[PDB]
């Protein structure tokens, strides 16, 4: 009695029913052990830089600085203009702009033609 | 010299001053002119602010 | 008139002195809660008097002074009035908030940040009072965004708790969609009637009233927690309890539909407008009624209940009956302030476990709050002559005796049955069953301020509904000529709902453990609207913010098109020009071919 | 004070309430207490301050101007003619905006005085409001922000030339 | 909320609601006794014990801890650590 | 106006021959006295402007911006220690004298009668800011920022000179009255279109609009607080001032040719408010906020309604105050923790209990709180643009929603919820920083009481 | 994702399943007596096939048990008001001012509280005196170049305090 739990990009696949967790290779055991080793070494270095009574300033997290310089300044290299990048650039940059420009031309031509005929509700339209 | 002589004296100075951009003069002059133009028959704010005697249109 | 105007202005001006008390404090008080409570009591006892003069004579008035930026053909001053609504609402709000000052002396006694709390809540009262007194529409907008941002702060009172500031961010977002609707209405009023002034706007009747009333509908369904923009209301319940009491019992939630109650001479016409009104009201009423079923927290049940009541008030504006909607505002305000305050009493008495599971046995655990809950959840439905009879049942009578949408009637009927059944279930799981709450109990009501506040609001919700709802001038035609089974139908539906909920309770007494059938899920997961929209539209907008805006359009493409192409052109031209090895034969051959190309090809002697 | 003929007021209509039964009347006792606690001392304070005012005598006058001739009598460039012309026009523009303000305040006051029957005794003021504002919409409206005076006279010529063509077609 | 708590109260209450449980006995029940080793109840029922203390004192303890309590002295010690029971 | 020019000169050798640890007090005191004397200007009445020579004259557009400049000088001259208080006496005096000279050219520029003189003092304002941000930028791309600043602002601003010389020798002098009182319509040819595009595109570069706005954020995140606040407030609102003055000529062709700039400004206002919602680097949020609000200003200038010009100058002055203050709070948090990021410096409700009030009040003046001047400006721009077209108010309100969203996210990100408990260096708030916050906020609220000053020519 | 080990255990995974299913049955099943009936039914369902000597059949029944659990969970489970997602969940995070502060006071406020600041001074001397040699020698003596675990050793050599104790002892009271 189960609808098999299809996932999505927003409904994440939970840690219970993977079901790849229940047929296990030994290399995955080695991987989990070495991943625990990495987190243990990082917490050891952090806690030794964390409890010094002589230390005053911030701890200078290198991953945060690395992510920030990855996100701000290191986008422009690397870059090459591809067909995908040029297509998506001219789509998201010019397309909606020329769309709203067409609709403003349409609305303004209708409004000026209509007041050239004069059949608007400007019986009193003072604060223009 | 940033609060006790600047901020509070500036508040009193631009709190009231001569009538900035001629507002209350415009109030009193409009009161007098509406009283005049209602007491003398003609409609208040006659249109064509420049007299059509003093105009010369190009012919057709 | 001296007394009337002077006493209205001192009811406004008494809510400025405690802000002067905290600003000029310099030696920190201890009796500042006592000071705020007694000045709210004095404000109410001076707000009773001009309302008495209003019913005794009539005599409506506006005051308007201190004009600033009288620039063009318009001019705007601090301009506020007292009419039927504008001063029949104010003593109710002051009375409710004085009782909340009592309960917030008690409930928030053990938190040492009480002074800033009462500062914020008094300032919130000031802003909502400015909203309900003004006739200049820009001053209404001032009160609008001011109560929006004080709602932000009082929801996000408990810093820490990412649920709370998430809630406050959702509340301020739906309030800015209320702002875009309201400024569209303001723009139409400025451009087509030279002002935003309710006297002149009501003086005319512009017939092309489509764009402003659509803007008003958008502003009301933003501010008043209704369908499309409703799910910020249980999230708004996730803050403190007297915050939620004041914020969603009387004030801050009626200010959506109070605008439409104000604009009744403009919504006299436009059948399309009333059709939109009552369709939206019926949609909200059924949706939050069905969503209120299978909810296992107290405050979220009370939020869905007050959303259903605002749905009935939008139905009440859809039918041409605004004054009944205002009467329902007043009685509803008394009623759910009393209900929130009683539930907050229980939650602080029971170590804040706050949930309907692990809640059960409270009758005879001193039964003052159980008396309060049974009077309340009795008064939510139509009980034949109590406070909840008058408003709600005149609403359903005038809704049934009108040229209605023929499905909205059925929606309000079914949702009256639904509010009967969740009222019965909140009574049954809160007071009646076997006691399921952990030991070392210190259930306590030997307490002056708690019993004084609950006492004052039960005396309110027993008499003041009738006292308010009887001595008012009849501003409409009462229907009063119904057939059988159209006047009886309110009591008929509430009684069949009680039978339905009591048999569901006796099936809960059984033991079978039936699996859910996904209508249980559809009514249990707050509806799928909060989960679906709050996982799509924060993901879609920010996925298009990283790809298009952040990395793609500005940085990478604009830094390639303007700096890079010019700089690379200059670099390549420089590396072609200055890269010359120093042989003289090349330079003189360049001179020779320059002489020839100036003589014979491109002439310079002709 | 103010003229009663520019900010008009209809005469007062006030009934005499005949009490049927005898509770009696809390607001009568309360308004007599209001008179004795508020009306006497503020009157004594104002009378003292008015005696202190009328010890000396200040005066402020109303500023008045003349009629510099026209913009229709100024030549091609002649900047010391156009200057007086356009400042005279701009002061007419300010006082005419305040004419519109006076008429719109009259409309607001007719709304609030006449009560829940709007269309009784407010037809005349709405009529003159639409009259003066039709004049304003015709005269000053569709010129924009860089009005000096000359766009107004250009609109004047263009409108009367268009109506000349209209009445030539109507001939 | 104004509760007073001490080590005596938490010790007596935990030993009380372990004494009330069915398939052990109050005859041989010291403060210092294991669950699997000498009382001889299974680990499934040991998690039922942990569920009883969670449902009584009103707060979850994680399964990163619930592997390894096994004796009422360390139960009293751990909940006294979580509630910070001193003045 | 010479009574304002010459004590700005005389305040410069003050800084040189005042002794050590006494330059500060003398410069702050005397620049505040200059601020009072500046506030004595406000005389402007009714019919005409006021003429402080054939060289100097003041429109009522120039009066609040001039008082804003001479009020933002002492605030800055106090704002710019604790990151150069350890530096040398000579370099310190050079920095302070550079700010005084920049004030001098800003007063030159705001009381510019002639447009030629306006252009010369425009790029004279441009000169010292490069030296300031490059010598005290305190980061590694300050060279890139100052160089992009220079070549963008010149290469946009430069054919404006050619167009102004052409107007100079086709219509006589360039006093604003004789440029006025004589201005004739210029029909839809192509040379008139290029003259319009030269002038308006130079100021488009200066505001900036969306296609030319990466000019700005490097010049704010890679600059000291003095150059940042003067750059943002006085230089962008000076560009708007200049467009307001020069748009009196070229009356008919702006309807023909002014549609795509409205378009790029609106859609880039939306995209810029969207890009400043998800970024790190706390300083940059206020920079893209400034880009969004000045795109709104540009829409307001290019539509030509008196409501639009009143709302434009109100939005200019209110946003100048708000963005300068919010830059100053960002520098205060950066002096607390040497981060520049946003997700690091968390907490700060528990610690620093008074700073929450200034963060909240500055975020609400950025929120368009309704009695404030910011909402007055935005509201009149919305009224005028809905008079322009019945459909463009969707973009205005969507800007409003996203503006409230990112501003209040900027509030509840840095200063809401949990200290990261590895910081342990932040000291309680000094009296200097709170004095600066009180010098920012209190003029804005006192103008919110009486805004008949800051509404411009068409009052 | 746990500090002491890498994988939980098989038994630990079955045990977490049992606690989660029993808690969701609490939340599903009010009145506590039909709850007690259904909980003993669940305990019997685990007892019926607890003693199977295979291992792949054990993980088979575990996987199908997660399927038939995730079918029948409850939407809003009754989580306690201290758990993540709960009603409070650091309600009183407003008042957890950490104790690296309180040294940046003016000395008049330090003259209001003499005894607590004197005893804080002796605790801070106890921190500074016993930091370098003992704690750093025990942290750079027993581990390998890879630590491979996060449990840190007690101080059992001769004397003083355990290593890395300061920001674990001096944490706020959690009900201030
Ligand atoms: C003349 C001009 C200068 C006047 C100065 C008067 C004296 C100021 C003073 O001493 O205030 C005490 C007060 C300090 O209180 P405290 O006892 O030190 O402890 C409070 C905490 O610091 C925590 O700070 P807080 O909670 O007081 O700050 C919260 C914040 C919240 O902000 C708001 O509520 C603003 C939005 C209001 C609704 C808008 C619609 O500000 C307010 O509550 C201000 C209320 C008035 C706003 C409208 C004016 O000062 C401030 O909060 C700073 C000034 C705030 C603005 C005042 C504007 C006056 C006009
Ligand atoms: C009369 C004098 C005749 C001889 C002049 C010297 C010609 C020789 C020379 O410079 O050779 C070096 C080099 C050609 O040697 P190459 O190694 O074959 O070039 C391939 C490189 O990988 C570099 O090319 P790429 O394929 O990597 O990408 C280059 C591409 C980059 O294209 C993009 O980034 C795509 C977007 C461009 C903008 C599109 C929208 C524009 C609105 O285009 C440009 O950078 C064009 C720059 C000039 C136009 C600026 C607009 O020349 C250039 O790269 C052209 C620079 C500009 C020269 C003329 C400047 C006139 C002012
Ligand atoms: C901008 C550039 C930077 C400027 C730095 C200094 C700014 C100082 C601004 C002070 C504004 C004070 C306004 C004010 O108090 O108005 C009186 C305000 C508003 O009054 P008002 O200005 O509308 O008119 C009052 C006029 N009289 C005095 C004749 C009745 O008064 C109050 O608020 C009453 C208290
Ligand atoms: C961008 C360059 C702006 C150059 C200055 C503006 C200008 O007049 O351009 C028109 C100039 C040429 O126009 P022009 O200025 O020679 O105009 C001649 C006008 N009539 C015909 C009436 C005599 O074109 C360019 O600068 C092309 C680029
Ligand atoms: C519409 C408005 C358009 C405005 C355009 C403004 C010009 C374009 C941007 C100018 C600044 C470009 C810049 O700074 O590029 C960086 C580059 C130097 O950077 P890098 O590669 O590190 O050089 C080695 C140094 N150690 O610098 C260079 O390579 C400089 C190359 C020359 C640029 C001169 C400016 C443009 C002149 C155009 C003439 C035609």
């Amino acid at each position: 009695s189960f609808p098999k739990y299809e996932p999505s990009r927003l409904a994440s696949l939970p840690t219970t029913l993977d079901p790849a967790e229940y047929d296990i290779s030994s290399e995955t055991r080695k991987a989990q052990a070495e991943r625990l080793a990495i987190r243990s070494r990082l917490k050891r270095e952090y806690q030794l830089q964390y409890n010094d009574p002589s230390r005053r300033g911030v701890v200078e997290d290198p991953a945060l600085i690395r992510w920030t310089c990855a996100r701000s300044a290191n986008v422009y290299p690397n870059f090459r203009p591809n067909t995908k990048t040029s297509l998506l650039g001219a789509l998201f940059g010019i397309g909606p702009l020329i769309f709203w420009y067409y609709v403003f031309k349409t609305d303004r031509d209708r409004k000026e033609k209509l007041i050239q005929e004069g059949k608007l509700d400007r019986t009193f339209n003072i604060s223009y | 010299f940033g609060f006790s002589i600047v901020l509070v004296l500036g508040s009193t100075f631009v709190a009231y001053l001569p009538d900035y951009r001629m507002q209350e003069w415009a109030r009193r002059e409009a009161e007098r002119l509406v009283k005049y133009r209602e007491a003398h028959g003609l409609p208040l704010m006659e249109s064509n602010c420049f007299d059509p005697s003093k105009i010369q249109l190009p012919e057709d | 008139m001296n007394l009337f105007s002077s006493l209205t202005l001192v009811t406004l001006i008494l809510l400025t002195m405690p802000i002067a008390a905290i600003n000029f404090n310099t030696h920190k008080f201890t009796n500042y809660p006592l000071y705020v409570k007694t000045t709210i009591s004095c404000a109410f006892i001076t707000s009773m008097i001009p309302t008495m003069m209003f019913i005794h004579t009539g005599q409506e008035m506006i005051i308007s002074n201190w004009h600033w930026l009288t620039i063009q053909t318009l001019k705007l001053s601090l301009s506020f009035k007292m009419d039927f609504f504008s001063m029949m609402f104010v003593p109710v709000a002051l009375f409710v908030t004085w009782s909340i000052m009592e309960f917030s002396m008690w409930y928030m006694h053990s938190d040492p940040n009480i002074n800033q709390f009462f500062k914020y809540l008094l300032l919130f009262l000031i802003t909502m009072l400015i909203l309900v007194t003004a006739n200049n529409l820009f001053q209404l907008f001032i009160g609008w965004e001011g109560v929006g941002i004080m709602s932000f702060l009082l929801i996000g009172w408990w810093y820490g708790r990412t649920d709370a500031n998430t809630a406050a961010l959702q509340a301020i977002l739906y309030n800015r969609i209320g702002d875009i609707g309201f400024i569209l209405a303001m723009a139409w009023f400025l451009i087509n009637l030279n002002t935003w002034d309710l006297q002149q706007i009501f003086m005319l009747n512009p017939n092309d009233s489509n764009l402003p009333l659509m803007g008003l509908i958008l502003a009301a369904t933003g501010k008043s927690a209704q369908f499309g923009l409703h799910p910020w209301l249980p999230s708004a319940m996730e803050g403190p309890t007297p915050v939620s009491a004041l914020l969603h019992s009387s004030t801050m939630v009626v200010a959506g539909i109070f605008l439409l109650i104000r604009f009744y001479p403009l919504t006299e016409n436009n059948k399309f407008g009333q059709s939109i009104m009552l369709c939206l009201g019926a949609m909200t009423t059924l949706f939050t009624a069905m969503c209120a079923l299978t909810q296992n927290d107290i405050k979220k049940i009370i939020a869905f209940s007050t959303s259903s009541q605002l749905g009935l008030m939008m139905v009440t504006i859809g039918i041409n009956q605004p004054h009944l909607a205002f009467l329902h505002i007043c009685t509803h305000a008394f009623f759910k302030a009393m209900l929130f305050m009683c539930s907050g009493s229980i939650i602080h008495s029971l170590n804040d476990e706050q949930d309907i599971r692990k809640m059960g046995g409270l009758f005879k655990a001193m039964p003052f709050t159980t008396t309060a809950l049974i009077i309340g959840s009795l008064a939510l439905t139509g009980m034949p002559f109590l406070t909840g009879f008058y408003s709600k049942d005149l609403i359903i009578e005038s809704a049934n005796t009108s040229y209605t949408n023929a499905w909205a009637l059925l929606m309000t009927l079914v949702a009256t049955s639904f509010t009967a059944i969740y009222s019965t279930r909140i009574i049954f799981f809160a007071l009646l069953g076997q006691p399921r709450f952990p030991t070392l109990i210190n259930i306590n009501e030997n307490n002056p301020f708690l019993i004084n506040s609950i006492k004052r609001l039960l005396i309110g919700s027993l008499f003041a509904g009738f006292i308010i709802s009887n001595n008012i001038p009849p501003m409409t035609i009462p229907q009063m000529t119904m057939p059988h089974y159209l006047k009886m139908t309110a009591l008929t539906v509430t009684i069949l709902g009680f039978i339905l909920a009591l048999e569901i309770s006796n099936t809960t007494h059984y033991l079978k453990f039936n699996y859910p059938s996904n209508t249980f899920k559809f009514s249990n997961l707050l509806g799928y609207y909060p989960t679906i929209m709050h996982r799509l539209t924060p993901y879609m907008n920010l996925t298009m913010s990283q790809k298009s805006a952040s990395s793609l359009l500005d940085l990478i493409w604009l830094e390639t098109i303007l700096p890079k192409t010019i700089s690379l052109a200059q670099m390549k031209m420089s590396t072609t020009i200055t890269s010359q090895k120093g042989l003289i034969k090349l330079y003189f051959l360049s001179f020779l071919i320059t002489i020839l190309i100036s003589t014979t090809l491109l002439n310079f002697h002709e | 004070s103010w003229d009663k003929d520019v900010y008009p007021e209809p005469p007062r209509r006030t009934p005499a309430p005949s009490p049927q039964t005898s509770l009696p009347n809390p607001i009568t006792y309360l308004t007599k207490a209001f008179d004795l606690l508020v009306d006497r001392p503020v009157t004594l304070v104002r009378e003292f301050i008015e005696r202190q005012h009328a010890k000396n005598k200040y005066y402020y006058y109303h500023r008045e101007f003349r009629r510099v001739p026209d913009i229709t009598e100024c030549h091609e460039k002649d900047v010391l003619c156009m200057f007086e012309a356009e400042m005279q026009w701009k002061r007419d523009y300010k006082v005419d905006q305040e004419i519109v303000n006076i008429i719109q305040e009259r409309l607001k006051a007719c709304q609030q005085r006449e009560g829940e029957s709007h269309r009784q005794n407010c037809a005349k003021e709405l009529q003159q409001f639409t009259q003066v504002v039709k004049a304003y919409q015709d005269r000053y409206h569709d010129l924009g922000a860089h009005y000096s005076a000359r766009k107004c006279l250009a609109k004047q010529k263009q409108r009367m030339l268009a109506e000349r063509k209209a009445t030539k077609e109507a001939a | 909320d104004a509760p007073p708590l001490t080590l005596e109260g938490i010790k007596d209450r935990v030993l009380y609601v372990l004494k009330l449980y069915d398939k052990i006995d109050p005859e041989k029940l010291s403060v210092n006794s294991h669950f699997m080793k000498d009382l001889g109840l299974d680990s499934l029922d040991q998690v039922e014990i942990i569920m009883a203390m969670e449902d009584e004192f009103g707060f979850e303890i994680p399964d990163i801890d619930a592997e390894k309590l096994m004796c009422p002295q360390e139960i009293v010690d751990y909940i006294a650590d979580k509630k910070d029971v001193y003045e | 106006m010479l009574k304002y020019i010459i004590p700005t000169m005389m305040l410069m050798p003050l800084t040189w021959l005042s002794k050590n640890s006494m330059i500060w007090i003398n410069t702050t005191l005397h620049s505040l006295l200059i601020s009072l004397t500046s506030l004595l200007l406000l005389n402007q009445f009714g019919d005409n402007s006021l003429n402080f020579s054939l060289t100097f004259f003041s429109d009522s557009l120039s009066t609040p911006l001039l008082i804003l400049t001479m009020w933002l000088l002492p605030l800055m001259l106090m704002a710019s220690q604790h990151h150069l208080s350890k530096e040398n006496l000579a370099r310190k005096k050079l920095f302070i004298s550079m700010l005084i000279l920049l004030q001098l050219f800003l007063i030159m520029t705001f009381t510019a009668t002639e447009l030629i003189f306006f252009y010369i003092m425009f790029e004279a304002t441009l000169v010292p800011t490069l030296i300031i941000i490059t010598r005290w930028g305190n980061q590694t791309e300050r060279l890139n920022a100052g160089l992009y600043f220079l070549f963008y602002t010149l290469a946009g601003s430069l054919p404006l000179l050619v167009a102004l010389i052409y107007i100079q020798n086709t219509m006589g002098s360039l006093n604003f009255l004789i440029l006025q009182y004589w201005v004739q319509p210029m029909p839809n040819s192509w040379s008139n279109t290029f003259m319009w595009l030269a002038c308006m595109m130079a100021f488009m570069v200066k505001m900036p609009l969306y296609g030319l706005h990466l000019w700005l954020p490097k010049a704010h995140v890679e600059a000291p607080i003095a150059g940042s606040m003067v750059l943002a407030a006085i230089l962008l609102k000076l560009g708007g001032y200049g467009m307001m003055r020069i748009t009196l000529l070229l009356n008919p062709i702006t309807d023909f040719m002014a549609y795509p700039f409205i378009m790029l400004s609106l859609w880039g206002m939306i995209m810029t408010s969207s890009i400043c919602l998800r970024q790190t680097d706390l300083k940059s949020l206020i920079a893209y906020s400034s880009v969004s609000h000045m795109a709104l200003v540009i829409v307001a200038i290019l539509i030509q309604t008196p409501w639009s010009y009143m709302g434009a100058t109100a939005l200019m002055i209110a946003h100048g105050l708000t963005s300068s203050m919010l830059f100053c709070l960002a520098n205060s948090n950066y002096e607390r923790v040497h981060s520049r990021t946003m997700i690091l410096a968390r907490g700060l409700q528990t610690l620093l209990p008074l700073m929450a009030a200034w963060w909240l009040l500055a975020s609400l003046t950025n929120l368009a709180l309704p009695p404030s001047i910011n909402l007055i400006g935005e509201l009149f721009v919305v009224m005028s643009t809905f008079s322009w077209s019945n459909i463009t108010i969707i973009l205005m309100g969507l800007n409003m929603v996203i503006t409230a969203l990112y501003s209040l996210y900027m509030l509840i990100t840095t200063q809401r919820g949990k200290h990261t408990h590895h910081i342990n260096n932040i000291l309680p708030s000094f009296t200097r920083e709170n004095a600066l916050m009180s010098l920012h906020m209190l003029p804005l609220l006192l103008l919110s009481l009486n805004p008949k000053i800051i509404l411009g020519p068409l009052y | 994702f746990l500090p002491s080990a890498a994988y939980l255990t098989h038994q630990q995974k079955v045990l977490q399943l049992y606690k989660r299913a029993l808690r969701h049955l609490e939340s599903r099943c009010v009145h506590r007596d039909k709850y007690r009936y259904f909980a003993c039914l669940l305990r019997a369902r685990f007892d019926e096939h607890k003693n199977e000597k295979d291992m792949v059949k054990a993980t088979q029944l575990l996987r199908e048990a997660e399927k038939e659990f995730w079918h029948g969970q409850h939407p809003q489970p009754y989580i306690f008001p201290e758990s993540p997602g709960g009603t409070s969940y650091e309600r009183y995070e407003c008042y957890k001012v950490p104790e690296w502060c309180l040294d940046d006071w003016h000395p008049s406020e330090k003259a209001m509280y003499p005894d607590y600041f004197a005893k804080r001074e002796q605790w801070k001397k106890l921190r500074r005196e016993s930091w370098e040699r003992e704690v750093k020698q025990l942290q750079e003596e027993t581990p390998v170049g890879g630590p491979r675990t996060e449990a840190l050793p007690p101080a059992r050599k001769q004397g003083d305090l355990p290593p890395l104790w300061w920001h674990i002892v001096t944490r706020p009271r959690e009900r201030p």
